[PDB]
RNA sequence: ACGAGAACACGUAUGCCGAAGUAUAUAAAU
């Protein structure tokens, strides 16, 4: 995939950032992925846990608060599908596919953080 | 383990006949050029080689075949080339080879085994730096060195990296790292710091 | 020749950094990829308080040559004297009562507490972010206490009681005059898993 | 070799905001949720306080060399000269009877306290949040000094007994400014916890 | 004539480093370039702790010679009294389902523990990084007895059950006392390979 | 390409390389190739596993953060084509240049190595 | 050798070993040049029948003699944790006289 | 009826032994 390089590339206006979004107006956002993410590692099935994927809705609400709180971040999650990823997560429940959105994301937030100012 | 030299005079056919072309190949003449290979050949043997420990197995006529200690070995063929070009006048030439065997081997099984490139360039400049850095720098055993041999073998470029990098990961004075690098690099430089090295242990 | 074993639960009392990775990590495991405890830093730290309980001198403080009963509770066998540690410290491991608890509290293990270091002459307090455990969090120990000579397991378990105690009043991690690393040690247990040595009367507190 | 525990109660005065996770948050203790000091907030004005009331110079601010009983207490090492910290501030938390007695008169936790920003030529209201725990409430602090001279406990203790009396006057955390960071001390305790010092 | 297999897993419960090699890496399988437990580490560091079990004398410690029964279960063969030694420890090979595990799960097998150290009257740091087998990890383990004397057997099996357990609670490679290294066996298995022997009685916990 | 390999010398300038470049920052990197190497080794046949190709992309991310936390080692990669490179060696999906990829990756590390401070 | 050539493997490994004197824990280095794992060697027995009526008898021998070693080490330090050996694809095959050998076996 | 014939470059020992990811620096000026 790395659609998120073509996503940033494309972001890059005029020097501002999907709007001028910043790496550290995502912070709350990777570390809740984070925690998930260690939590998903510690598991061993595939199948997730009710309470994982009432994190994912926890995750998923963070998600929707901190896009209405910035309007940047709420462009940033808005054309990078975010919110279709999440929910097809939701509906999957499977652990390799939530491994890959965790790769995804963090490769979101290196290619951002590559062309900052 | 010991070293054995053995060694021939090149030019001695030609010597003990035509020897001085037309004037001077007198029958009386001629002894006296012998007289004087024969009176070198067994008292200058004996004096010589005095600093070394070396028995002397067989000398006489043009045959030299000497045993001893490796490095003593070494060392005297050495002082004996030398000794010899003086006292030939750089007139007569000796090839000489010098082979390094286990103690307790049948001696009759190693005499079959069996210049100045060498003494300037190996011994007398490549050694001495090898020796003296080593000398500053300790724990650089066999394993440091053997895998210098290790790297020096396998002669493609990679290993070239991987010299240079080992080379890092020592503690050598800068100056000593990069000879032996600029030596690795030319093929005759490191087939001499090879040799030298081998002469290290 | 036994083996003593030395049990043990560390609870942290504040935040705990021991940063060994580092945006600047701390020592994080690899098989269940949550943090421990590395027990170079346990000794290290246990082995410095030590030392200063008892004499140092300048020359002493030159080159790591140290008060000899401590020498010989963690061997040096460096001026070629033969000691070889009789006393080994192993490493700390999230435990799973933590790990528990937390999930169903839903709380994580690390917090990222953020710092402003401000500049005299500049007024300019920079943001500098600092990972650490989180409070409340346990880890469990293993200590092994090895008996190279019989009639001195009690005096070294002596000094062992107060490099014990002097790790519950002191921090142990990075920068703890920040406020960050108070421990405590819970639960402990002593069993010899090898040999014919009686540990009852035996004690650490 | 020894050790001095110090046990003592912290009682906030004015309303308080550190807000270190910055509507703007302040600081929290995840395992309770609860709010905290993070005693590196202490130290901070600590030092800043004495060096204040201390020899300042312009020179010694630009290179950060602070005033040798100042950097003797707290240990700086940044000129060259090896130096340990001689005291450690500790974090603090909730104490049981504050959290007791909260629940009992159902009193919050955090207020929000409104901040109107008024234009002169416009007069234009736009409101902006903050922040504050609740005033009158008590931590528990520990502050740990260590013993490296049994001569000098007696002068570092002096400077530390001054220096809590300027932390009372003063304002501590952000925004002090604007009334927010003063707290008092309470029920210190002193007590040797290691060694054989008499205090 | 008997020959008799003994079979099992090595578990890493803290990290490993053997690191022959000599920054500073582990010792290495050069055909798959994985982790392994040279035969002579295991073997070595048996016999090292099981001699020290026995009473061993400083004339014995300067010329090697141990106890008898040591002896006659490695060998000597040095002088006068020989005694052609009797288990072959063979290596360890870093098993297939570790490395389909940690393949599955994307984990190293070898993390660098980055450790420091404060040197006093400075307390100036200096770092180092070293290696360490992940935790965990297993590798796989033969041991071959053999049967010079029937009459001992089960005699010489609870030596080096004992040697097993010492090498459990202690600890291979280097970092043992700062925490490096303290191993478990698991799945151990005995099966009379050659011979007409039995090996059902026979136990290695 | 093994101009690129030299240049390493060519970068020696005053008194820092390649911009200050150091090896405590480019540790990650190596770690990274490597665990991909020991999997290659494992690989018997040439054509790469998809899983393997995505483990590509997931180095290249981490090139590009790398690249955006340290302008060093920015410009180190950047000045050594290590993007095409690896893009290449991506597109290619065979073992044996990869392999061929790691030995340069391996000169060019030890080379940094050996010029510092 | 075509594996490992293009593998890039060398053929021979240097193992670094260590030996602690007793009351003194003083370390010594020691370094043995072992050959690769995984190497394979082609080798080649000849067994010449000079009595048809024991060959039966020889083999089974002989297969006991190689089964031993299938659990065995050759050289040196073989306690130490080196030697051990395996045997694949062997076929057996008359090539003097007129001698069947379609039943005898060896693994 | 081959300067032949028999003959394991074997047996002992491992990478140790000590090192603390450490040293100050307010989530800040409305």
């Amino acid at each position: 995939m790395t659609f998120a390089h073509e996503v940033v590339k494309s972001n890059v206006k005029n020097q501002v950032l999907f709007n001028g979004l910043t790496t550290s107006k995502l912070r709350n956002l990777m570390e809740q992925v984070n925690r998930l993410y260690t939590i998903a590692f510690n598991s061993n099935e595939d199948q997730l846990n009710e309470e994982f994927i009432d994190e994912l809705e926890y995750l998923k609400i963070k998600f929707y608060y901190e896009a209405g709180r910035e309007k940047s971040v709420d462009e940033f999650l808005k054309k990078t599908l975010m919110f279709p990823i999440i929910d097809r997560v939701i509906k999957k429940e499977s652990k390799k596919f939530f491994l890959d959105y965790c790769k995804y994301f963090e490769a979101l937030v290196a290619y951002a953080k590559y062309y900052q100012k | 383990r010991l070293g054995v030299v053995r060694a021939d005079i090149d030019n001695l056919g030609a010597t003990f006949i035509s020897g001085i072309p037309e004037k001077y190949n007198s029958i009386s003449r001629t002894a006296t050029l012998s007289r004087q290979l024969s009176l070198f050949f067994k008292y200058e043997l004996n004096h010589l080689l005095e600093n070394y420990q070396i028995t002397a197995i067989y000398s006489g006529g043009d045959d030299l075949f000497l045993i001893g200690a490796w490095d003593d070995i070494i060392e005297a063929s050495i002082y004996i080339n030398d000794k010899f070009k003086e006292f030939t006048l750089d007139k007569l030439t000796l090839s000489a080879g010098v082979g390094m065997f286990s103690g307790k081997y049948p001696v009759s099984k190693m005499a079959f085994e069996t210049w100045d490139e060498f003494k300037k360039n190996i011994l007398e400049e490549k050694l001495l730096v090898l020796q003296q850095g080593f000398s500053q720098t300790d724990e650089h055993g066999k394993a440091f060195i053997y895998k210098m041999l290790a790297l020096l073998r396998n002669n493609e470029a990679i290993n070239i990296a991987r010299l240079a990098y080992l080379l890092a990961r020592s503690k050598m004075n800068e100056d000593f790292t990069s000879k032996i690098f600029n030596w690795a690099q030319n093929d005759k430089d490191k087939n001499q710091l090879i040799t030298a090295l081998e002469y290290y242990i | 020749y036994s083996k003593i074993k030395i049990s043990g639960t560390i609870e942290v009392v504040t935040g705990l950094h021991i940063g060994g990775g580092g945006d600047s990590p701390v020592v994080r495991d690899l098989q269940t990829k949550l943090p421990i405890i590395p027990g170079s830093s346990i000794k290290g730290k246990m082995r410095n308080l030590l030392a200063k309980h008892f004499g140092l001198k300048m020359k002493q403080e030159s080159h790591n040559q140290d008060d000899e009963r401590v020498l010989r509770l963690f061997g040096s066998s460096e001026k070629g004297n033969i000691q070889r540690a009789r006393l080994q410290i192993s490493d700390a491991f999230f435990s799973e009562k933590t790990k528990e608890h937390f999930a169903q509290n839903d709380i994580a293990y690390t917090e990222t507490k953020f710092e402003n270091t401000i500049n005299r002459l500049t007024a300019v307090a920079n943001p500098r972010q600092i990972e650490r455990v989180t409070r409340g969090s346990e880890f469990d120990f293993v200590f092994i206490y090895n008996v190279d000579e019989e009639s001195q397991v009690e005096d070294d378990f002596e000094n062992i009681e107060k490099a014990i105690h002097l790790l519950e009043n002191d921090y142990l991690g990075g920068g703890g005059t920040r406020g960050n690393g108070r421990i405590q040690f819970k639960d402990t247990n002593i069993e010899t898993v090898v040999g014919e040595y009686d540990s009852t009367n035996l004690k650490i507190k």
